[PDB]
């Protein structure tokens, strides 16, 4: 009933958890839970909707309110209508959330197995034995664009390299 | 490193037959805490 | 009703008579064991004296107190705490490094800035070298110790068996030891990092010394305060005694009259 | 990386529902007012009749 | 409700109450105002007592609240010697004893053959003074069969509900308590009953030992639980969760002024989501597995949070 809802709504906040920082769509919810307990406060609490016309009206003897305020609780039966008018307008905003959902949904669908992809990429490709100096340069020039860099600074110390390749050095 | 290093390891591996005394054993032992402070501010009760 | 809550305040007076008893007489047997430690440690201390003296080596700064984690041992944390706070106008910024709890939330509020060492653990055990060692190996480091040109403990110093004193003394510091007037009439190598080591020493050897003669006075203060309260209990035993014996009286009286009522009807 | 993309797949669809659920609840909410007037006057009705 | 030498306003101004609580229905005000003579109001509760007994005889149940029969004693002095008949003890002729006793041991819990109908009572003393050894109260203590003992200094020092619980006993049953209930408060008398040492070391401040001040710590979380504000009951599947927290010691770590936050927010907290968990404990009144685990997460839930 109601419980369907917040179910939805908690497993929304421990999910939120991993997304955290929509300080006002997590009071929104907080709010669609009071007013949620609003309404269900309001319609347990809820009185008949008339006086005990049977009993209580054959309680009092005398005559002026015991027909008039009877017919007028059964006039008055018409108590006005709902908004319905809300839910296409406020269904609008859900249509656009519903489009951006999609589209970050798709997103990250398509980055998932792009993931996938590239972490067996690196695991058919990747060498861990012997392989060229010549190959890596040919699969990064960015290796001869630092190296010729360098070569034309006059620098030919690279910095970090000591930093996990200490130096030989007998001194 | 420092003299005050040496004297507290020399102490702390002394009582490293094995016979000791409780004047001894406390002149060589301690089980405490210390709490700097800074603001207050304290990094929490470590072991001195 | 009155009789017995009378009666009852009475006995709680009694039981905390007994027990302000039971803790003065303990006091003294603790006291013993701080003044033991004290008299041996003073000796050891005066043989590195007589060095000091014929040397003449003379001497920010630091100021280090000594109390107990343990209460009821009068107001000599409060005493020493406030003779800190007349010392705490003479550096109002100096950095403290206290030893015990009671002290430690006295001086911790009258300044919290200067605080920047503060130990817990100690209050309850006996001076002793150990203890010494790990606070100056640390202290060098936190508190820049030996640069400061001035290292100054305070402690309670322990005169007698019934007395507690606060009070006072400077200890040496590398950087006096460097600048020292005197340190010739005893000769030691400048391949030896005296500085170093020997601020260390007598970092430790007065330090101890200053923990000595705190533990000495406050255990000390502790039989003073509760021989003060063994007396205050009897007092109050006094008054609720008398109060007990009267309404205890009236209770009689009262019933009396009701027997006298009975038999006349 | 991966782990982190999989924490925003299931984010994605599942956030929509919960919107529906909150503009539910809403309208429901203006239900009970027309609901409320009738509680309201049958209390009041009730009570007019007690002095009579 | 027996009310017995009060004033007309008093009694107005409790009736209002009841009606206000629409409690008044099944309520039966049986009143001896301060104005009602002195046999009358010796005569009221034996005459609550045959309008109990109705209830009682038809196999229906029903409770019987006699406030107060200190009052009633006065009647029953004042009625005595203006029958010239010898002062007793405190002036009470003795035989009070024995117009005590009958009355009060007409609360029973019959026979199934009767069918079960049990007229329950709580006599109602307000002790002067605490004053127990007066003649009326060391005679009504011996015959019934609980003691509710409750204390000014305890009210004074904010405990409202005030409950000398220390004195306060019921000798009977535990069937006269949910089996869950049995369960989450076995050890809610433990932790109390070493709270009360405990409270006394604590007590001249002397530096506790740490397991003392565990007690303690946890002891004092436990009282502000307790407490609770006139003319709000609680509704019994949710006390089982709040004793369940305190005695299973998360509430122990939960600081004593926010103790009060924290227990109206873990009602809040439990009527959202675990609101299920209440119903089974509504549902079945005894703590199985499955409830104490269910309860235990729930629990962890909201203390973590």
């Amino acid at each position: 009933a109601k419980s369907a809802a917040n179910k939805l709504d908690w497993a929304k906040v421990i999910s939120s958890l991993r997304i955290t920082g929509s300080t006002a769509t997590q009071l929104s919810s907080f709010k669609k839970r009071n007013d949620e307990a609003r309404r269900q406060l309001l319609e347990l609490q809820s009185q008949p909707t008339e006086v005990d016309f049977s009993h209580y009206r054959s309680v009092l003897k005398n005559t002026s309110v015991i027909d008039k305020i009877e017919s007028y609780v059964k006039q008055y039966k018409p108590v006005k209508i709902d908004a319905s008018k809300q839910l296409q307008v406020i269904e609008s905003f859900e249509k656009h959330a519903m489009t951006n959902a999609k589209e970050t949904e798709s997103l990250v669908s398509k980055e998932l197995k792009d993931l996938q992809s590239t972490l067996d990429n690196i695991q058919s490709a990747r060498p861990f034995d012997e392989l060229t100096v010549d190959d890596l340069t040919k699969i990064k020039p960015e290796i001869d664009a630092k190296v010729e860099e360098m070569v034309k600074k006059g620098k030919w110390d690279v910095p970090g390299y000591k930093d996990r390749f200490g130096n030989l050095n007998v001194m | 490193i420092s003299y005050a290093a040496y004297l507290n390891v020399a102490a702390q591996a002394i009582r490293s037959t094995e016979l000791q005394t409780a004047s001894v054993l406390n002149r060589s032992q301690t089980d405490a805490f210390y709490t700097q402070y800074k603001n207050a501010s304290e990094p929490t009760p470590i072991t001195k | 009703a009155t009789l017995k809550e009378v009666e009852m305040r009475l006995k709680s007076i009694k039981n905390i008579e007994k027990i302000t008893k039971t803790m003065k007489i303990v006091a003294s047997t603790r006291l013993s064991k701080a003044e033991k430690a004290k008299i041996s440690a003073k000796k050891m201390d005066e043989a590195e004296q007589l060095f000091y003296k014929n040397a003449e080596t003379k001497n920010k700064e630091l100021i280090v107190a000594i109390t107990s984690d343990k209460g009821l041992c009068g107001s000599i944390h409060s005493q020493l705490a406030k003779a800190v706070r007349r010392h705490l106008n003479d550096q109002p910024n100096a950095d403290i490094v206290t030893i015990g709890d009671k002290i430690k939330m006295q001086l911790l509020r009258t300044h919290p800035n200067n605080i920047k060492l503060s130990i817990n653990g100690i209050g309850k055990d006996a001076p002793t070298f150990q203890e010494s060692a790990l606070i100056a190996d640390k202290l060098l480091s936190v508190m820049k110790a030996g640069t400061y040109p001035k290292i100054s403990i305070f402690y309670n110093d322990p005169v007698s068996s019934l007395s507690f004193e606060p009070s006072e003394k400077p200890i040496f510091n590398a950087k006096t030891i460097e600048q020292s007037p005197s340190f010739g009439k005893f000769e030691i190598d400048t391949d030896a990092n005296v500085p170093r080591d020997l601020f260390e020493y007598t970092l430790a050897n007065q330090m101890l010394t200053a923990m000595a003669q705190g533990y000495a006075a406050e255990i000390s203060a502790r039989r003073n305060a509760m021989d003060n309260a063994s007396k205050n209990a009897g007092d109050m035993i006094n008054r609720y005694s008398i109060l007990y014996n009267r309404t205890r009286q009236a209770v009689i009286t009262n019933e009396l009259v009701d027997i006298i009522t009975g038999a006349s009807s | 990386r991966i782990d982190s993309v999989s924490q925003l797949q299931n984010v994605a669809e599942t956030t929509k529902v919960l919107f529906d659920v909150s503009k539910e609840t809403v309208e429901l909410e203006s239900e009970a007012f027309e609901l409320k007037q009738k509680v309201e006057l049958a209390h009041e009705a009730k009570a007019v009749l007690d002095s009579w | 409700y027996v009310a017995v030498g009060q004033k007309r306003s008093t009694v107005a101004q409790l009736v209002q109450t009841l009606e206000q609580h629409d409690a008044m229905k099944y309520s039966i005000i049986v009143a001896a105002t301060a104005s009602e003579a002195a046999p009358l109001q010796y005569l009221a509760p034996f005459t609550a007592a045959s309008i109990g007994e109705w209830f009682r005889d038809n196999g229906k149940h029903a409770l019987i609240v006699y406030d107060d029969l200190s009052k009633q004693a006065v009647a029953y002095r004042q009625l005595s010697l203006l029958l010239r008949r010898p002062p007793g003890r405190e002036a009470y002729p003795g035989d009070v004893f024995y117009l005590h006793s009958r009355l009060l041991e007409r609360a029973a819990k019959l026979s199934e053959k009767e069918g079960s109908g049990s007229l329950t009572a709580l006599p109602v003393i307000e002790t002067q003074g605490g004053d127990v050894s007066a003649y009326i109260p060391t005679n009504v203590i011996s015959i019934t069969d609980g003691q509710i003992f409750l204390e000014a200094e305890l009210f004074y020092k904010g405990i409202r509900p005030a409950i000398n619980v220390g004195l306060s006993v019921s000798r009977v049953g535990s069937a006269a308590q949910v089996k869950a209930l049995k369960q989450v408060a076995g050890s809610l008398k433990l932790f109390l009953a070493q709270y009360r040492e405990v409270a006394a070391f604590a007590q001249f401040g002397s530096d506790l030992d740490a397991s003392t001040k565990q007690t303690l710590v946890r002891g004092e979380r436990l009282t502000q639980l307790l407490k609770q504000n006139q003319y709000s009951p609680l509704a019994t599947e949710e006390q089982v969760p709040l004793i369940y927290a305190g005695v299973n010691g998360h509430l122990d770590g939960i600081e004593l002024s926010r103790i009060g936050e924290f227990e109206s927010s873990f009602l809040s907290y439990l009527k959202s989501n675990h609101n299920e968990l209440l119903t089974e404990i509504r549902e079945k009144g005894e703590l199985s597995k499955e409830l104490l685990a269910s309860l235990k997460s729930a629990t962890e839930s909201f203390v973590a949070t």
